[PDB]
């Protein structure tokens, strides 16, 4: 029974790797050889924000591109006018040990996790006008290491206890459950059309899951370390994960396989985030070692980097319409650049 | 011989290329510049340089040419800008055994709380103002020299020849007072404060090397550190702030040499605090390090 | 035990992703080029604005 | 165009307002010394915390020292995958570890604190990090090596070939067997701390009991001892 169950296993491996391998004729670098180079991407620091007591572990961009939400570790999660530099709130935390950070796409929720195990969501302009927990979304046997957005009402959450949940706001209940990750999921990223979502994991394999039928469409194994970061292709038809493996990976969904690497003889730490310019491009990387390197998506050479964080690099992310990128680090300062 | 030209010059250069090297470091390192203790550091190294660009060169050209030309007016601004000067770094040296004193053995727990920047503030206007009621108050009303005046006349000029050089002569009370206040006050709380130190070190090591030998698989360097630091004040500030307390007291007649000698002994001191308290910080290594790398 | 549920699991999920149509790699990479060179236009990262049309002057 | 004028009033107003709250934490937040608690579920840890307060995956904790705050954070309730969070505790003052020191014959609990111990010491993390060594549940272990049915020589070999330390400092009237397994015990963890030799952080083992009421005074004095050591180190004095 059992023994014939894991032979089964192995030749599905085999016959995936045999058609994953048949798939590939010639690589990214080869097709793009051609192509004219990218170049020297100047970018220098534009906007210093101040005020996070403590390491900031988390950020995300809102969709009018200029409200900045991130979080530290001291129990402050503070909005930022990135126009102004104004904080526009510093709400105070249960927890202090927070791990991740989100804004809804209507800019009306901001939601918010970490050790705690609780995912809380934070309505920002309720008719009196002061942020409050709205409602705590329980029931996860992990610290939370990411969260996104679906709507006003629906939020994506990955944690420590190896599966991501779909939570209906509202009720407060794992409206769908994702358990086909054996390690710590790590990351999470959400599709253009929110029809899917891929997540990392320390098991270092990234898996494509639908977010209304509740499974994994695909599972990809080119990394060999624990996956910290993930983010899709602008179009996306493929996406980019950022691992300790010191090297970013793309994968397309169609192609079922890693398409090209980012890596470095000069790079050997770890990778904290990724994400990708409104093009696609450029892929944009922070670094264990206190600086982000800006990736050409098509070639994987340094088009530039950025270096004005005296600390890890734990976060960062590109605005929807593509003006800036802001950066966060263990120095308990954002560095926006343009 | 004008041997003596290169040698100045020298111990001028590198007390301010120190001096420099410390204030461009802290700058540069804004990791540095967070911690409040920094500060004092950085405020030694301004004083340090001043003394080098405004009282270094004043006594080499003095020394070299064996003639004042500047007039009595600039003797007397001159010496009370090397009065000043050296006072507040004797005053900031002692201030920053004091600060690491307090957090090591008053308050380690909440010492990032107490180092308010009104503390910071209040240490050093008392290191950079003090200096002035001993240095300009008493110097431009020349209430050192009563009571001497006739004395002064003699040692004014050495009359066999045309010579004439700025002089600084203390009478007993200038002298004692302000040797006490600008030296052996500072010594004594120096003193105390390195020794409380070294106690909480040896403590310290000795309760480390218990662990590690029933670790084993088979406490010194605070008293050289102290040593090095206090024997370098010491040789540089001792002699000369003891020659002023017994100079009055003997007729003055202590030679113009041996004078000389300890002055540029009190001198050497700016040169070598860049040396001594940076070098022997962690955190002024790594930012002199990394510095070099360029 | 619970070995040959989560066996029986993971033979499913296995099979239900090999059954999946993969199309050409060098198709992949030509769709990503693609939608470069049809944004890179509008990419402020690859191709600076303008000072006056940047916010952050 | 006023309405740009009083939006920009508006958030200079706000900004102030948030910056002079950010302000006040921040005193408070450089006044407490966070602390991370470790040990096996059935260690005397959920004691220790219940003492010193007198399913989350953090139990905070509030206590005062010498007008001196102390935040302690139990990681109770996360999975044993220590490798990721554990990253988020590298600024925290000391790592509170307990270990049943009475556990070495159950299975191997005594082993597998060894091996925690060993693995969290040696954290790419967490090497500035000391920790505080709770040797928990003296008094079982008083008890279990008193009716002298209990088999260490063989659970750890090294035992027979052990002696007590001439630095020993038995309390009055401590049996010599007593004494001869804890200090065994702590030489165990100290081996383990005692390998690294770099001075950056430092182990503090202490025989306490899970009802110890001086335990709040034992951390008291080691994160004193901590930041003495720090400060001692910056200036070249250790
Ligand atoms: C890099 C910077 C931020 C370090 C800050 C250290 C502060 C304490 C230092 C830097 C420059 C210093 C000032 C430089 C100039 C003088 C003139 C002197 O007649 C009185 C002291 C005073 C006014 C110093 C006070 C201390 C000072 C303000
Ligand atoms: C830290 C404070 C105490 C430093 C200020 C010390 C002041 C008070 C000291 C320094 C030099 C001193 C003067 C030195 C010379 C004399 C001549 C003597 O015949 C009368 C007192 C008088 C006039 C002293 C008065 C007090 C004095 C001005
Ligand atoms: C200005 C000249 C005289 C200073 C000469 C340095 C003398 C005074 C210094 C050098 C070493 C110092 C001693 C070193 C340490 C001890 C041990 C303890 O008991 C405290 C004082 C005492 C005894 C110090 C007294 C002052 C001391 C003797
Ligand atoms: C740290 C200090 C105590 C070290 C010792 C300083 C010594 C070198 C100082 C202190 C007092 C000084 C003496 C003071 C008086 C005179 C008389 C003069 O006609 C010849 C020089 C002579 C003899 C000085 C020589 C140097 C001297 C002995
Ligand atoms: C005459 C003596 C004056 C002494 C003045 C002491 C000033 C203390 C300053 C404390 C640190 C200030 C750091 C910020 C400085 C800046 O604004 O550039
Ligand atoms: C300088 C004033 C404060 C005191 C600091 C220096 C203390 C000097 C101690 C001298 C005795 C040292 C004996 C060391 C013996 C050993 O190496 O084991
Ligand atoms: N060159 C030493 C100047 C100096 C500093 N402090 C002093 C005190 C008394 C004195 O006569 C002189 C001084």
């Amino acid at each position: 029974e059992l023994d014939q169950l894991r032979q089964e296993a192995e030749q599905l491996k085999n016959q995936i790797r045999d058609a994953r391998k048949a798939c590939a004729d010639a690589t990214l670098s080869q097709i793009t050889n051609n192509i004219d180079p990218v170049g020297r991407i100047q970018m220098r620091t534009r906007r210093t924000l101040r005020g996070h007591l403590a390491k900031i572990y988390a950020m995300h961009w809102g969709t009018d591109s200029r409200l900045l939400v991130s979080a530290s570790q001291d129990g402050k999660l503070i909005i930022w006018d990135s126009y102004t530099t104004n904080k526009v709130h510093a709400i105070p935390l249960r927890s202090s040990w927070v791990m991740t950070c989100a804004y809804a796409p209507s800019g009306n929720y901001v939601a918010c996790g970490g050790l705690d195990n609780i995912c809380s969501i934070y309505n920002l302009k309720t008719r009196e006008g002061n942020v409050r927990v709205s409602r705590e979304l329980a029931g996860h046997t992990g610290y939370l290491s990411c969260c996104r957005f679906l709507d006003d009402n629906q939020i994506v959450t990955s944690s420590g206890d190896t599966t991501c949940a779909l939570w209906d706001i509202e009720t407060g209940q794992q409206t769908t459950t994702f358990t086909g990750h054996t390690g710590d999921v790590m990351s999470l990223s959400l599709a253009p059309d929110t029809r899917l979502f891929v997540s990392g994991a320390c098991d270092a394999s990234a898996k494509l899951w639908d977010v209304r039928e509740g499974m994994c469409r695909q599972t990809f194994t080119g990394h060999e370390s624990d996956i910290n970061a993930i983010c899709f292709f602008p179009n996306g038809n493929a996406f980019a994960t950022g691992s300790d493996d010191a090297t970013c990976r793309l994968f397309d969904l169609r192609a079922d396989q890693e398409l090209m690497t980012y890596s470095h003889d000069n790079i050997i730490c770890g990778i904290t985030s990724v994400s990708f310019s409104k093009s696609g491009r450029l892929l944009l990387a922070g670094y264990d070692d206190f600086n982000c390197n800006v990736w050409d998506a098509l070639k994987a050479d340094r088009a530039g980097v950025l270096a004005g964080h005296d600390n890890r690099v734990s976060c960062l992310g590109v605005t929807d319409d593509g003006m800036a990128v802001a950066t966060g680090s263990w120095d308990s300062f954002l560095k926006i650049w343009n | 011989k004008v041997v003596l030209l290169t040698f100045l010059s020298t111990v001028i250069l590198m007390a301010i290329l120190g001096n420099l090297l410390v204030m461009v470091a802290v700058c540069w390192d804004r990791q540095l510049r967070k911690i409040k203790t920094n500060y004092f550091i950085v405020s030694l190294a301004f004083a340090d340089l001043l003394v080098s660009v405004l009282v270094m060169p004043f006594g080499a050209i003095e020394l070299v040419q064996d003639i004042w030309i500047y007039g009595e007016v600039f003797c007397l601004v001159r010496t009370s800008l090397d009065v000043l000067l050296t006072t507040a770094s004797i005053f900031h040296l002692c201030c920053i055994s004091l600060d690491r004193y307090y957090a090591i053995c008053c308050q380690p727990l909440v010492y990032r709380n107490k180092m308010t920047p009104l503390r910071i503030a209040l240490m050093l206007g008392g290191c950079w103002v003090i200096p002035t009621f001993i240095s300009f108050l008493p110097i431009m009303q020349g209430w050192n020299n009563i009571g001497i005046i006739d004395l002064i006349e003699k040692r004014k000029f050495n009359q066999n020849s045309n010579s004439t050089y700025c002089v600084f002569m203390v009478n007993k009370p200038y002298a004692i007072t302000c040797s006490v206040v600008a030296f052996y006050i500072p010594f004594l709380l120096m003193v105390l404060a390195y020794y409380r130190i070294y106690v909480t070190a040896k403590e310290h090591a000795h309760q480390i090397q218990m662990l590690q030998r029933a670790g084993a698989s088979s406490e010194t360097k605070a008293a050289k550190t102290l040593c090095i630091i206090m024997g370098c004040f010491c040789l540089c500030w001792a002699p000369f702030f003891v020659t002023n307390i017994v100079d009055p007291f003997i007729d003055y007649t202590v030679p113009g040499q041996v004078w000389t000698a300890f002055l540029w002994l009190g001198y050497i001191n700016s040169g070598l605090n860049p040396f001594l308290y940076a070098f022997l910080n962690k955190s002024f290594r790594r930012a002199f390090l990394i510095i070099l790398c360029c | 035990t619970a070995s040959i549920a989560q066996a029986r699991k993971l033979v499913e999920q296995l099979k239900m992703e090999a059954n999946i149509d993969r199309i050409k790699v060098s198709k992949a990479a030509a769709d990503l080029m693609a939608y470069c060179e049809a944004h890179a236009k509008e990419d402020p990262l690859l191709t600076p604005v303008p000072a006056s049309e940047n916010p952050f002057r | 165009t006023e309405d740009q004028r009083n939006e920009e009033k508006a958030q200079r107003e706000a900004n102030k307002k948030i910056e002079k709250q950010l302000q006040k934490d921040k005193q408070v937040y450089r006044a407490t010394h966070r602390l991370l608690l470790l040990g096996a579920g059935e260690s005397g840890k959920n004691t220790i915390v219940k003492q010193m307060r007198i399913t989350s995956g953090i139990f905070e904790t509030k206590f005062q020292v010498d007008k001196v705050n102390f935040h302690m954070f139990d990681v109770g309730a996360q999975r044993d995958e220590r490798r990721k969070w554990i990253q988020c505790f590298n600024d925290v003052t000391a790592i509170i570890f307990v270990v049943a020191s009475s556990s070495y014959n159950m299975t191997n609990r005594l082993q597998a604190a060894l091996k925690l111990f060993d693995s969290i010491w040696n954290n790419k993390w967490l090497r500035d990090t000391s920790v505080i060594l709770f040797l928990n549940k003296q008094d079982l272990l008083a008890e279990k090596v008193l009716a002298g049915k209990s088999k260490i020589e063989d659970y750890f070999p090294e035992f027979a070939r052990y002696t007590t330390p001439e630095d020993a400092t038995p309390e009055p009237g401590e049996d010599p067997r007593v004494t001869r397994a804890k200090y065994f015990i702590r030489d165990e963890f100290l081996r383990i701390s005692t390998a690294s030799g770099d001075g950056r952080h430092y182990c503090y083992p202490h025989f306490t009991c899970a009802v110890d009421t001086e335990n709040i005074r034992r951390v008291f004095n080691d994160c004193r001892d901590i930041i003495q050591r720090m400060h001692l180190r910056q200036y070249e004095l250790l």
